[PDB]
């Protein structure tokens, strides 16, 4: 917006007087295991394709690299879960 | 062209004559 | 369905695996009859052209939904037969064990991927 | 640290793969007599080293480079054959069928012995993975 | 197409094969004074290279003609 | 690298 | 700190019995690579050591990254364990001392070992879920 | 810290005169710290029942 | 240093 | 030393020659 680049421009004056979170690690977990999950599915399709290069030893230790960070992904899926549902439980 | 290929043309027929035509 | 797109390559894959298998089986099978040519399909082409339709439109309840209803390249000969048969022995039983181990890798691909999904369900 | 496994029997299945296929592309031109520059076909075999970095105590192994085999050229007396030398001296491959049937065999079992150690790893992780719960 | 190891070996079968049955054709003319045309039966010789598709690295048996 | 894999799609494409 | 302190043999026991078999599938790796000596750890003796003197790396430095655009960077890392070399039992001309019956011995041994770890770590920790849990 | 180092001498004179990661670890510390948090609700929550006893008194 | 692992290295090698 | 034991030395490389 013009009034959102004069908040950016105002921003930055800020930043000249003047002189990641939980929430952030989480994404940033997650988008790690989706891109080895479809790095992996791309290599998968790419030899059932017949393109020369490509083996399947690679690929299938990809594969079992991929659902190993997925079984790690629901792990830790679960247990937050239960912190959460513990910690709202609490009576105040 | 390698023997063992694709191709979209069926091959001509085996025909093996006795004598010169 | 978002879940037919994450498994349709495998499917297709796996489909096109069986019927060249039965092709190459068509192949051994016909070794004899003179005159005959060995047929086969480009697998990487027609894995294109499959995962590159129209339902007909229901009124009401009598009204009867839409009933539903690959291209085979000839193999070049190795060596010329008295009696036209172009299946040579060697190469189709190494392109049928090939399938048959491609058919496998595709199961085994396509049930990882199945279990993922499951397993992120489960609890 | 059961991930570095992962990577150390995926390295030894590549080279144990390279050495099978490299034995077997011996074995089957031990017949040949011409290649691709009209040069006879040489005995070909990998190097096996251990993937290490500089500082890395055990690592898995890798395939340096594919060196011609050190063994005489087979000498064939055939001054018929359009290939030959100057005294008719057909040279053919050296290759020593014994040890490449040898060499597939061995590569095969070292393969399947690195597929077992990949099972039982992932088996551990998941295991792992299933600590507390 | 095919995995490495198989289009070496099966491609090896191949040229056995062809050197194979050279070998029968020569066996059984051993005796024809006359071909088709009015010419005799030559010999016929199977020449293997190697279908080295990489560089230098490997590959399988290829037979360029008879 | 130079050699390719038992494993791998015919290095001829 | 009591609990870390509680929990503490049995994670550490843990951890080298995972660095060990790190170990022995690099010696399964490396079977048939011509020179190659076979190596091995004391188990009981490192455990002991990391236990009095915490665990340590030879060298494990990285690139540092104060900017979010650095390009990140480590260099080789490993434990601090002693690598010692095993008896070969016979000789081969090659010049390797890894005997696969002695590796695939340890190796079984090691994975049932690691595997009754995790089975008293999680036993120690539901002791205390259910002590916790009310 | 100098007041880092006025504390070392503090504690010497106090002396005087009383004469990459794991799975492995991941999972340890997760559980670990899943404990404490379940320990630190449960001993608030015992905390916070008293307080509302003593004040649910009747004077 | 490694080198070539099976039939060559594991037959009598020449002396020098 | 005993085979199957641990030895913090290494082996010596061993060598089979054909003529001594």
């Amino acid at each position: 917006a013009i009034q959102g680049i004069e908040g950016v421009i105002s921003q930055l004056q800020a930043t000249a007087m003047a002189a990641v979170s939980f929430a952030g690690q989480l994404h940033a977990a997650l988008d790690r295991i989706s891109d080895r999950q479809a790095a992996a599915r791309v290599q998968a399709e790419k030899f059932t394709l017949g393109e020369p290069g490509i083996a399947l030893n690679d690929v299938m230790a990809d594969m079992q690299k991929a659902s190993v960070s997925m079984q790690m992904g629901i792990q830790v899926r679960n247990k937050l879960v239960a912190a959460y549902q513990e910690v709202m439980s609490m009576q105040v | 062209g390698v023997p063992g290929a694709l191709s979209n043309q069926p091959a001509p027929p085996n025909e093996a004559p006795i004598a010169t035509p | 369905d978002r879940l037919d797109a994450a498994l349709r390559f495998q499917q297709e894959a796996l489909n096109l695996r069986a019927q060249r298998q039965e092709i190459l089986a068509a192949n051994i099978a016909n070794a004899d009859t003179p005159g005959y040519q060995a047929r086969d399909i480009d697998f990487a082409s027609e894995l294109k052209k499959v995962m590159v339709g129209v339902a007909l439109t229901l009124t009401s309840s009598h009204h009867i939904p839409a009933q539903a209803v690959v291209d085979l390249l000839y193999r070049v000969p190795d060596q010329p037969s008295l009696d036209g048969n172009t299946v040579d022995m060697d190469r189709e039983r190494t392109q049928f064990a090939d399938n048959s181990l491609k058919y496998q890798m595709g199961l085994t691909v396509l049930g990882s991927q199945l279990k993922g999904m499951m397993n992120v369900l489960q609890g | 640290a059961l991930l570095n496994i992962f990577d150390i029997a995926g390295s030894a299945l590549a080279a144990q793969s390279k050495r099978l296929n490299v034995a077997a592309s011996n074995l089957a031109n031990a017949d040949s007599v011409t290649g691709p520059d009209g040069q006879p076909y040489r005995a070909k075999q990998v190097v096996f080293q251990v993937d290490a970095a500089p500082g890395q105590a055990t690592g898995g192994v890798k395939v340096a480079s594919v060196i011609e085999s050190q063994a005489p050229e087979k000498l064939v007396y055939e001054p018929g054959n359009p290939l030959a030398d100057a005294n008719g001296y057909v040279k053919m491959p050296n290759v020593d069928v014994v040890g490449e049937m040898v060499n597939t065999m061995s590569a095969s079992r070292s393969y399947q012995a690195n597929i077992e150690v990949l099972n039982t790893v992932k088996s551990m992780m998941l295991k792992t993975l299933t600590l507390g719960q």
